[PDB]
């Protein structure tokens, strides 16, 4: 099944992408109780 | 190998075409 | 040859390992590729394409011993219901594309498993093959969903024979142990060209390897290296090569209900998504 | 190609749809 | 070609789910 | 008036107030779905699990006919296992994307460590329940998977053995442990699985999440 | 200005008269899988 | 955006957020923004996605069980490739065992090893997160690697 | 210390003190064991029920010879399946005298009506254990037995055929029936039978012990 | 004998007992005198006698089904006696199966029906009890009654 | 008789619906009991007691017409592996019990089902069987566990004979419709008595219902009443009968590990009521 | 069964009998809160 | 019918024997 | 007669779990 | 007088250890079920 | 009447290991 080994290599990447850009997100801007 | 990368590609990058858009919408609406 | 596979294998071309009988005699592995379209209506003409590629300027060891080209062959299993489109409900460029193939059925009542070659190798570096989709509605038999093609395909010639013997596109050794002597080439008219290798001493021993004319040398004289030794060299450059993959036989009605399906999601997802935005207003009329 | 005219006809419509709902319950 | 609008359809809602989730919560 | 009716009894509002008490905070982002979405795959092999154990005949003899059965025959069989096919491996896909979510923010670190271990565990029965599914249409794949994985427990020294046993149900694979397996896959696991859910989510629900970042 | 009673159950059923719709589409199949062929 | 600030002058919500809790008491409320209007949309969006897979590709029928004949390319799921890669490549077989425990067992231990540290953010802890990255790209490593031939499969014909 | 571990995260306190905080009245005779005595009948059913799930084969060619297997060969078989004959009739007696306890002690009144009620349920859904489980062997009684009991809905003017074509999965009795059948007798009803008694018990654990008489 | 009265000064109690509840606030304590020392005992009693019985009166093993011979004597499990009863000697089936549906769906009724008083003692409530007793006489009475041949399977042989 | 079923029906007695095919000659129904141990220990004698009452002081239609009474006979159907025990294995007293039965298997290798009778109808209102319970120790064929038993029991003269004609023991009816003239007796001295009865008009008609002597009659002169009417009586006072039962072929180890068992819970559960004593004082002892 | 059946009868009325015993055992002397 | 008449007397009867049993351990001790 | 001691068993332990029950709880 | 710390725990000991007791007793069995016959 | 002096017997044994173990812990 190609088509689930490109979707799960996508979505990991996505994923792992979005949440080093969440952290980074929240890095500069702390939000309240930031820690 | 072909299958795979269209799967790749688009399952990655679609996810910003729909993050974009719900920001439009949001832009849209003004929140 | 592919008729070889008749011959040698009546029932099926594949074993039950999935392996292909083709491997049995062309015992190189060179890569080979089949393309068919990820999906395809009932009753509906396509393109599956089979790929055997190999350096074109690249020639092989013939029968007498010459320096000829190589050709293609392959064998292609497809689903049940599955044949060859009649060349009627073939398209022109298809038809131009496919070239003067002589698809051949496995056996009678097998039109599924099709054979194909001896093909010019250098024309036919890919074969495309047109096929005509069966119909679930008129053939109870056959149902929608996914199935699996399996394709093997080869070029260049095969190392054995049907009778058994051995061919001249390959490897041949010693037989025991002792001291070779000679390096000749006794050829008749009739007959064609061979080599002579002697075998002595160690105990007693007297006897010859006399081998086909074809493969090169790397042994001058006078040694004794065990039954095995590489003597001969490998002159073959083509080989056997297998790839399967799948396609799904598709029902229209299956994919327009899903869409609608979706469309239906999509609308709820969205009225939602606007009562949520409707409460943010009464909850903002409330904060202090 | 073809599939990515489909896809732009596709989010366009229902994005037109959301911009036309959203508008047409707020100035009612 | 149905089958490019079937596949135009899944790619549609994965974008429209993450579209309509976003917008819902000013997404993220 | 039914409200007052179940409220006069089983104080129904305290329910209701529990649920309006909670708040989301405003770093919970959209990777906090994942949790959520490997759930709504799991109801999904539940119900369409189900399904199949309608039609789906546990026997060397039967079971790849009763699959071709579900796929040929039955009313939207074919769907129903395809769903079973594909929400499965979506099902582990979501639970890695969550792992991930939850290492890459820290909500493992104390005091929440005892859901990690039960996701963990979680994982382990979510591979388990892959590993017996894949080998019940009783095929060539899922026969030599099956015979592959079932021999891997001999390694170990004093016991492997008698595990291996257990889990094919004797010294080769064969009927018996179609059956171990089925009963695995239709029974134990759920049961597990519900369990460690349970726990998992309360725990959750108890503790509420991790902080911002 | 401000949504009335009203206006609020029109949205209501709006969206879950559609869910519902999907509910009801997504049961259906289920249904005709467990009445057995003829 | 519909927003309730943390009450700071409740003792019983400091308690917990110095236990590292409480935050559930504060942002937009639970219901019925996210619970009632949200979550459906993320349901119905997963079963629509699951339901366009199975009907565009549906599942696939293989050919029935031989106990004599045992296949060429034969592979597990992809999320047993990392595994399947260890198994067959590591000559001790119990090693290899011991290896495959490794991963559930090792996962087990993450929460006390990095108590040590009470940061969450992975900028905050680049040991670690190296560490996770490490790890995540020797795992699709071996992944990929369970699909080429024993040969080639470590060196993943490159090197 | 373990209990400062756990009480730090889970407030583990929080169940001992509410465990301690119970107390039962002097009305509570030996009678009203009963109902904690039907459900140590269940758990023995579910703990040999699941055993035979690893031998048992749901199949009109491999279920007697199963079943036979069993009480033959398979060890302590005989005494598992004896076990599971047993407490089931023996669940379904402390059952009743579990309904008599509570009648004749009025405990079924206000505000309890929902306990009963899906006490009520409780029963059918064992009732339907019984049933279920009486054909599974494939031997004659029970392949008559469930010949019989498929038919009755048929009864029923605009619907009966529909529900009876769904109980044995057919217009006739065969291998779609035990099917369903043994689908319903290890899946199904475990899980209704769960959560039936998961909200009997949380009512009245929730609203304790009726009063005195 | 360890006894903890009610603590009638407390409103929440009360307010409790006016609800008919509260019931699980006085007595003897439930931990451990009860949970921890007397349930197993019942358990382990249970679980002995059903061994007992098992090993002395294991299950048997009927003869193979034969959908071409109906057996002479068939019967379900006892607590089916009544209902079977009903169905076979009611001519009219759909009345038949009314009847076997009114047994789960009467009971239902019990409890909105005698809802109209609030005894709980069977001697303060003679009507209910007669009709209770009643039930139970004709309850067994069908199911003795299911044993004997059609034509003796009501007047049971006597009358 | 018994042996009439093992030549009208070679394989077994019981029909697959159990109703063993004694029936078939037998039609009327009188009842029949068997009794055994509960339980037996493998390897052991015990006894099984068939029983076939009827009034002793009541006669029956003999195959002349006479008054004799009525011997019993039956089948009995043990599980596998049980058989007659050896005439040495037998103690005296029950040897005593037994009496001069002849004690006759069903067919070769097939020991476990076994005929009885004709016996006297006074003296064997019941029948003891002397069995020998199989050990499953020594036979690896033979397991533990319960098994039923199948008794076919009967009391007096059949109605049908194997050859297919009837007896003088049932009822005979008229054969269409007409007037009856006749009431004879034309007996030979080679054959033995009958009974002459005509029929006549309505459609010509001048058939005989010859019949023979035994039973009653209820009809005098000039009648026509169908095809079927009882003009006979029933002479019949005898009648077959079934009843099933269980035995426990029982492993005392089974018992005793059991009883053990059983001691061990009641220790325990001795400890838990003292443990909970021990702890109504410690509550106790902090009241006020 | 006769067993089975012996044991539920027995049970049956056994029961029945205690539980009219408890409750006239109450109707008689009212324990606190009896009613 | 002679076992089930058994396990009626008995199952209904040795309740009464446990239940006096009790009673007389009771006694024993002095509660 | 191991057979007998093997029913008595089942009455002994049927009787002395209601004695047990009994004397636990100050039985009724 | 009054018991001990020392001899609650002898009670317990003698109790949950037969018990136990027990438990094992009825587990055994079990474990051999699931062992396959060879 | 076998299995009844076996029952006596039992239940005699257990009651005394009963009545004997209250007063081995009572009065020591
Ligand atoms: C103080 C006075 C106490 C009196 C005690 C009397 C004890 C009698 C013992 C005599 C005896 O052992 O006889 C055997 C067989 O008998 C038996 O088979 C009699 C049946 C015993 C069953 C009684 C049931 C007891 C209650 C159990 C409660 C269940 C709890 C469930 C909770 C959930 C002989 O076998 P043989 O000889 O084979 O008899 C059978 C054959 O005739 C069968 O046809
Ligand atoms: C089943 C699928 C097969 C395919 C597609 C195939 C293909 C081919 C092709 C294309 C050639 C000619 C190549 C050239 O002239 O350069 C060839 C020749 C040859 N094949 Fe096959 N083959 C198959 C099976 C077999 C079998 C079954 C045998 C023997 C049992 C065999 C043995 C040989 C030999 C010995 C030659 C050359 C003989 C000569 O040159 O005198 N192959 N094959
Ligand atoms: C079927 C498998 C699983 C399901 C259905 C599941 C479900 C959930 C859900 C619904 C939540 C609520 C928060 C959220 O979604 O972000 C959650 C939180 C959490 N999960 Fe899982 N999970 C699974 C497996 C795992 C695994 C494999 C791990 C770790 C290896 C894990 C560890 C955690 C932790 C530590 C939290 C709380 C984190 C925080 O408070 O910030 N779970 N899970
Ligand atoms: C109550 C829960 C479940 C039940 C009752 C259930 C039941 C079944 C049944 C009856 C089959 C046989 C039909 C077939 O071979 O397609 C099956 C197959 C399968 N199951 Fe499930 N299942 C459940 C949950 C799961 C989960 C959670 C997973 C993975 C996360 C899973 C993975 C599979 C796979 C991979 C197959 C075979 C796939 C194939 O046939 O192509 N199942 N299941
Ligand atoms: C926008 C969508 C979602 C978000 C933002 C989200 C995030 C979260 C968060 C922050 C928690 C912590 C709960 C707490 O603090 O009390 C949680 C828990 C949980 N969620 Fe989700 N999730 C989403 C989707 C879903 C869906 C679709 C489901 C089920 C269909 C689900 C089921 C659960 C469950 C069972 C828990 C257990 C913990 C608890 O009950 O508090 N979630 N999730
Ligand atoms: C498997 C079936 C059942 C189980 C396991 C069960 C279990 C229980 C348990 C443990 C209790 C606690 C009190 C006690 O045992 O006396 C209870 C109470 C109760 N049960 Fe059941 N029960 C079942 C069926 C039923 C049925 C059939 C009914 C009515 C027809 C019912 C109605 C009630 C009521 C009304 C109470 C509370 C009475 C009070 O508060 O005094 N239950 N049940
Ligand atoms: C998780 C719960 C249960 C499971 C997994 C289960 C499983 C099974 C299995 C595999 C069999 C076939 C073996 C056989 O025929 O003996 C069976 C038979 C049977 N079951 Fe269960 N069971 C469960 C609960 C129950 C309950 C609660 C009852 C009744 C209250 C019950 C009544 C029966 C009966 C009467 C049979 C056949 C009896 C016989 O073979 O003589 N089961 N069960
Ligand atoms: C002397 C033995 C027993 C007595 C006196 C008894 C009586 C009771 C009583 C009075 C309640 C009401 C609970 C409340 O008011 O909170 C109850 C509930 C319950 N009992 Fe029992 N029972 C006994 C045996 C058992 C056993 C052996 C079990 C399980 C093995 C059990 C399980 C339950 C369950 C699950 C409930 C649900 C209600 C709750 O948790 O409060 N009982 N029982
Ligand atoms: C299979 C078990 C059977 C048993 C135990 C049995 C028993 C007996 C007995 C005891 C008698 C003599 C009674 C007396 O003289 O008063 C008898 C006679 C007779 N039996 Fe049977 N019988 C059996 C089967 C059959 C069969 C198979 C047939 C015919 C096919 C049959 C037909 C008759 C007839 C016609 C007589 C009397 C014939 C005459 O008196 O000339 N019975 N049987
Ligand atoms: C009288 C019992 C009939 C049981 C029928 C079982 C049918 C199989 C599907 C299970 C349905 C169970 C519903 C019980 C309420």
């Amino acid at each position: 099944e190609p088509l689930l080994d490109g979707l799960v290599l996508g979505l990991v990447f996505a994923t792992l992408g979005g949440l080093f850009y969440a952290a980074y997100q929240q890095y500069k801007r702390p939000n309240e109780l930031g820690g | 190998t072909e299958e795979m990368l269209y799967a790749a590609l688009l399952s990655f990058g679609l996810i910003f075409v729909g993050w974009g858009l719900g920001v439009l919408l949001l832009k849209i609406q003004g929140a | 040859y592919p008729f070889w596979a008749q011959q040698t294998y009546p029932p099926t071309p594949r074993e039950p390992t999935g392996r292909i009988v083709c491997a049995n005699c062309h015992l190189a592995a060179k890569p080979a590729e089949v393309e068919v379209p990820q999906s395809v209506l009932p009753d509906t003409v396509f393109k599956a394409v089979v790929k055997i590629p190999y350096d074109t300027k690249l020639q092989q060891v013939a029968a007498d011993g010459s320096k000829v080209g190589l050709n293609v062959g392959a064998v292609l299993m497809l689903p049940e219901g599955f044949k060859i489109a009649p060349e009627e409900r073939i398209p022109e460029e298809l038809k131009k594309e496919v070239g003067d193939v002589y698809f051949q059925p496995y056996k009678e009542g097998q039109d599924n498993v099709l054979l194909v070659g001896p093909l010019p190798g250098e024309q036919y570096q890919e074969i495309v093959f047109p096929v005509l989709s069966p119909n679930p509605t008129t053939d109870k038999n056959i149902h929608f969903g996914k199935y699996a093609i399996h394709l093997g395909a080869n070029r260049g010639r095969g190392q054995i024979y049907p009778t058994g013997e051995k061919s001249n596109n390959n490897v041949f050794t010693a037989s025991a142990t002792g001291t070779i002597t000679k390096i000749a080439k006794e050829e008749d008219e009739y007959g064609n060209v061979k080599y002579q290798v002697s075998i002595q001493t160690d105990s007693g021993k007297t006897v010859v390897d006399t081998i086909p004319a074809g493969p090169e040398l790397i042994v001058s004289e006078g040694q004794a290296v065990k039954a095995g030794e590489a003597l001969t060299n490998n002159p073959n450059v083509g080989g056997f090569g297998q790839d399967d993959t799948e396609i799904v036989l598709q029902d229209p009605n299956r994919v327009k209900w899903m869409i609608a399906f979706i469309c239906l999601v999509m609308l709820a997802q969205l009225m939602l998504i606007l009562k949520k935005k409707q409460v943010e207003k009464v909850q903002a009329a409330e904060m202090n | 190609i073809l599939g990515a005219v489909f896809y732009i006809v596709f989010i366009a419509l229902f994005f037109g749809i959301a911009v036309g709902i959203i508008f047409a319950i707020k100035s009612i | 070609e149905i089958d490019v609008l079937g596949w135009v359809a899944l790619l549609v809602v994965f974008t429209w789910s993450i579209a309509m989730v976003v917008w819902g919560r000013n997404g993220l | 008036n039914v409200y007052d009716w179940f409220q006069e009894r089983l104080e129904i509002q305290a329910l209701a107030d529990d649920v309006t008490s909670k708040y989301v905070p405003p770093h919970v982002n959209i990777f906090y779905c994942l949790g959520g979405i490997t759930l709504t795959c799991f109801l999904i092999q539940f119900a369409t699990g189900f399904a199949m154990t309608f039609y789906y005949k546990p026997t060397v003899t039967e079971a790849y006919a009763s699959v071709q059965y579900i796929m040929n025959e039955v009313s939207f069989g074919w769907l129903i296992r395809s769903i079973h096919r594909w929400s499965a491996s979506m099902m582990v896909l979501m639970m890695i994307l969550h792992v991930f979510r939850v290492y890459l923010t820290g909500g493992f670190k104390k005091p929440r460590e005892l859901t990690w271990i039960s996701g963990v565990i979680l994982a382990v029965i979510t591979v388990s329940f892959g590993v017996t599914g894949y080998s019940l249409p009783w095929d060539q794949v899922g026969y030599w998977a099956v015979k592959i994985v079932s021999g891997v427990p001999e390694a170990i020294p004093v016991v492997g053995v008698l595990i291996s046993d257990l889990l094919r149900g004797g010294s080769s694979v064969g009927q018996a442990t179609l059956t171990r397996y089925y009963s695995a896959h239709t029974f134990v696991l759920p049961w597990l699985i519900a369990v460690f859910m349970l726990l998992h989510f309360l725990m959750i629900r108890k503790q509420g999440i991790s902080g911002p970042l | 200005d401000v949504p009335d009673m009203g206006r609020r159950q029109f949205m209501n059923l709006l969206a879950f008269g559609t869910v519902t719709g999907v509910a009801l589409g997504a049961l259906y199949p289920l249904v005709k899988y467990f009445i057995p062929p003829s | 955006a519909t927003l309730k600030k943390p009450d700071l002058s409740d003792p019983k919500l400091r308690a917990k957020l110095a236990k590292g809790m409480g935050h559930n008491y504060y942002g937009e409320p639970a219901w019925p923004n996210d619970l009632l209007y949200v979550f459906p949309v993320v349901i119905m969006g997963t079963f629509a996605c699951i339901v366009a897979l199975s009907v565009l590709d549906p599942a696939m029928v293989g050919e029935p069980a031989d106990p004599f004949a045992t296949p060429l390319e034969i592979l597990p799921e992809w999320y047993l490739y990392p595994v399947f890669q260890i198994l067959r490549s590591v000559p001790n077989k119990l090693l290899g065992v011991l290896l495959m425990a490794s991963v559930p067992l090792g996962l087990i231990l993450v929460p006390f090893i990095e108590n040590v540290n009470k940061f969450q953010n992975p900028f905050r802890r680049p040991v670690a997160t190296t560490i996770f990255l490490f790890g995540t790209l020797v795992t699709i490593w071996l992944g990929i690697g369970a699909t080429f031939p024993l040969d080639k499969t470590l060196t993943l014909g490159l090197f």
